[PDB]
């Protein structure tokens, strides 16, 4: 299952034997982010706006803890867009799922979040940052293209662009009204 | 500005649980 | 495994 | 006049090269940004293992 | 009839495309099984065809025709606009 | 359904909350936004911007 989350996300759970559980967003007192772990400190500090204190020595007995097998996961590369236009909590693999059926999962889907006439600019910034490790030089250009039609003058391209879309309706039937004049006017100078 | 440091031990959690 | 060494000030 | 007739013949001469290339530049742009986005969708995505180890940060 | 104008826009919109054309005619036929099963077997067999004969070369020549459209229209108004002016420039 | 008159009661002194008023505004479309899911979906934040 995947899902959405706000940013800064922080979580920090005391477990009992002193240590700390955290998963978080960002670094702090040198934990990496994304990862969870559980976290020991040898001297009172403040990490993520609260005080981690020093565990009061214990006594080694038998223990009776699990041991679970390791285990790699591979993921869609757009799961992050694809968690995002569900907006609940939904189910984006198997454990044991092949690339072929991972893959055509989300595909239709996907392919259907098609450019638009009322949001190139917004568009054309999804795909940048769906470029950006699989090709930078292009993230780049994409990125500047979108910047243009949204800064640049107070948007007047990105205006232009979008009017000049809705009309392609109107412009074709003025268009074919033409040739049909074009024609005619040719075939009355033919002796 | 005195070098002090505190010592940081960190584990993994298999699949998360 | 992971043994680290955070820096705290001491003015 | 003759310059007057020749400056309309000339501007209008620019001002179609001037859509016909406008017409050519939007035609590429959707045809290249559509198929990147094709691409995007089929790649190889990331790899997780809960090992910590592999993140430290000095 | 409310129970029909329920999901029918939703389902319209499910409309083929230049990406998946050979997947999406694998659902098409699916549908159409129990209503037309001649239609069906039809649909089904293009579709594999796209997919399998060769290595689906057809397959990916129609889903790049299809990607180029704009730029084909782009250059045919171009012949147009020499056409003209190039027959106009026959007439005496 | 029949709403009845209640007993007369007598005044103790009073424990209850007054929580803060609060104007909040809403997407043009929030029901047809609410339709297309067909499930209970977040459409705003408290203290989010136009
Ligand atoms: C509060 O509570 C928490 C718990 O909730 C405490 O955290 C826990 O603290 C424990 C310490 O008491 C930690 O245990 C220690 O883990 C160390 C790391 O283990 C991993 O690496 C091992 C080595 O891997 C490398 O080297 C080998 C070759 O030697 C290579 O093959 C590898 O590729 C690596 O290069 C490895 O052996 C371990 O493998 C075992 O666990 C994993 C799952 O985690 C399994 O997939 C494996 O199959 C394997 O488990 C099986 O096999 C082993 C024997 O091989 C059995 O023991 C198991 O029962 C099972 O059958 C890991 O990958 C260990 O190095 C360390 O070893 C010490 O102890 C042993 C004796 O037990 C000595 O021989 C060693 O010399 C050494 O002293 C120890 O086990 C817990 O990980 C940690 N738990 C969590 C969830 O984080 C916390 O401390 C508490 N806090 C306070 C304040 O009290
Ligand atoms: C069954 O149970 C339910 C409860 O579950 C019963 O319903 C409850 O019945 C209560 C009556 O016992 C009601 O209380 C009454 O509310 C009246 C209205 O209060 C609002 O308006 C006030 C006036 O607003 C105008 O005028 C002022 C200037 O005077 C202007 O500033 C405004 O702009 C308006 O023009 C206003 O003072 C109140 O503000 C307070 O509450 C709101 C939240 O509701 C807060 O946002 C405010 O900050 C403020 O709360 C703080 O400040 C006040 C003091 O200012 C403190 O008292 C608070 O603790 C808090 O710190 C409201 O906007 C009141 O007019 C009415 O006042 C009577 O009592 C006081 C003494 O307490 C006298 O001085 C008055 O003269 C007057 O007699 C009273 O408080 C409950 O609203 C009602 N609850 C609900 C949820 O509906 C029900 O009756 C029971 N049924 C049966 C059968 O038993
Ligand atoms: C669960 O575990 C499975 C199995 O490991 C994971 O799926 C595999 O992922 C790996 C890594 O991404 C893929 O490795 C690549 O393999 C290809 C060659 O594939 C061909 O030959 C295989 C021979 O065994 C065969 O299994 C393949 O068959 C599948 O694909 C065909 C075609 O789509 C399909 O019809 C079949 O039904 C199968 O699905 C196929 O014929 C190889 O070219 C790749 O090379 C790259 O990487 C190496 C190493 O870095 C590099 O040296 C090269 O230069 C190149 O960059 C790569 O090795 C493998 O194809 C996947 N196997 C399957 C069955 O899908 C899966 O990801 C795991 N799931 C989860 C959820 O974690
Ligand atoms: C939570 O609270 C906030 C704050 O009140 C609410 O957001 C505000 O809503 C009001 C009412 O709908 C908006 O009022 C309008 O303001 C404009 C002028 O806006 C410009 O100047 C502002 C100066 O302070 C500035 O804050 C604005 O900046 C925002 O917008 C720009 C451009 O998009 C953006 O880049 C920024 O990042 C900011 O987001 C902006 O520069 C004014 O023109 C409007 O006038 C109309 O209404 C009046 C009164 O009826 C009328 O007299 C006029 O004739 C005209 O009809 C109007 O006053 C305000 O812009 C909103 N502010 C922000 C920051 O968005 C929010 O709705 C609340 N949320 C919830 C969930 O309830
Ligand atoms: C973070 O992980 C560290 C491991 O890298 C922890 O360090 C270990 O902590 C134990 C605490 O019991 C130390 O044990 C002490 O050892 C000294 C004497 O040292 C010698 O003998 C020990 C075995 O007893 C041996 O391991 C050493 O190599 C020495 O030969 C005794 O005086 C104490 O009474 C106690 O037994 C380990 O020595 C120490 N190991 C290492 C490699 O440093 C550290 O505690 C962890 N920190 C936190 C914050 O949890
Ligand atoms: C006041 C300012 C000055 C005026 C400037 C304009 C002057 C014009 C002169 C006259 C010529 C008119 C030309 C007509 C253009 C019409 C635009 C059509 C847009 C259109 O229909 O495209 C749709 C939406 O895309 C879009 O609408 C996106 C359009 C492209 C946006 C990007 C523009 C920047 C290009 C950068 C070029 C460099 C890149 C490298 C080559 C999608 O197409 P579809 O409808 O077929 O459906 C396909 C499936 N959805
Ligand atoms: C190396 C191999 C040899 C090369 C072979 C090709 C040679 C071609 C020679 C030059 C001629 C070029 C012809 C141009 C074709 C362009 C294709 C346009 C595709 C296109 O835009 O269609 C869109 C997607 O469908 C599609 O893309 C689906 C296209 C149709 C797929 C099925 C093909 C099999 C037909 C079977 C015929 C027998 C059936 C019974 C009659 C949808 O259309 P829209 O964009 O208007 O939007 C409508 C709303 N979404
Ligand atoms: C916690 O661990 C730190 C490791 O940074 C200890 O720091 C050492 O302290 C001694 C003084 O006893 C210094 O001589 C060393 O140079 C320090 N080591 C370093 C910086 O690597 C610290 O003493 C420990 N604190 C407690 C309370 O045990
Ligand atoms: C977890 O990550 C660490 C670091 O990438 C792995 O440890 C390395 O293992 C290789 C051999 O595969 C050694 O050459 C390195 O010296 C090791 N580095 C360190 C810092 O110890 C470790 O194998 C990974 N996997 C597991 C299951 O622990
Ligand atoms: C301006 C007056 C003279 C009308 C002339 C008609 C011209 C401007 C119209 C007629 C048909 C139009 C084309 C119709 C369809 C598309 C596909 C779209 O994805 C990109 C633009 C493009 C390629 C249009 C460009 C403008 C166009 C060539
Ligand atoms: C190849 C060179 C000479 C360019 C000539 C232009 C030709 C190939 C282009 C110009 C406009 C194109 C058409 C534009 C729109 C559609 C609708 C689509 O659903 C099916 C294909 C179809 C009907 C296209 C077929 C190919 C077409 C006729």
């Amino acid at each position: 299952w995947a899902e959405a989350v706000k940013e800064p996300f922080v979580q920090v759970n005391p477990l009992k034997n002193g240590s700390y559980l955290v998963l978080a967003s960002s670094t702090d007192c040198q934990i990496p982010p994304y990862v969870p772990s559980i976290v020991t400190v040898n001297e009172t500090t403040s990490c993520f706006g609260l005080d981690f204190k020093r565990p009061l020595v214990a006594e080694e007995r038998l223990s009776f803890e699990p041991r679970l097998p390791n285990l790699q996961l591979r993921l869609p590369h757009l799961v992050g867009i694809i968690a995002k236009i569900k907006g609940i909590k939904i189910e984006v693999t198997s454990s044991g799922e092949s690339i072929k059926e991972q893959i055509e999962r989300a595909k239709a889907e996907l392919l259907r979040l098609d450019i638009h006439e009322g949001d190139t600019p917004a568009w054309i910034q999804q795909l940048a940052a769906a470029t950006k490790d699989v090709w930078p030089a292009a993230a780049s250009a994409l990125q500047g293209i979108g910047n243009f039609l949204s800064g640049t003058a107070q948007g007047i391209f990105g205006t232009a662009f979008s009017l000049l879309g809705y009309l392609k309706p109107i412009l074709i039937g003025v268009g074919v009204i033409l040739l049909v004049i074009l024609i005619f006017k040719i075939v009355s100078w033919i002796p | 500005p005195v070098p002090k440091y505190v010592e940081v031990n960190m584990t993994s959690i298999p699949q998360g649980v | 495994s992971l043994r680290m060494q955070h820096p705290v000030p001491k003015y | 006049y003759t310059c007057c007739a020749t400056s309309s013949r000339v501007l209008a001469w620019i001002f179609l090269v001037c859509i016909l290339l406008i017409i050519v530049l939007v035609s590429c742009f959707v045809t290249i940004s559509r198929i990147q986005w094709n691409k995007d969708i089929q790649v190889l995505g990331p790899v997780i293992d809960w090992n910590v180890t592999q993140r430290a940060v000095y």
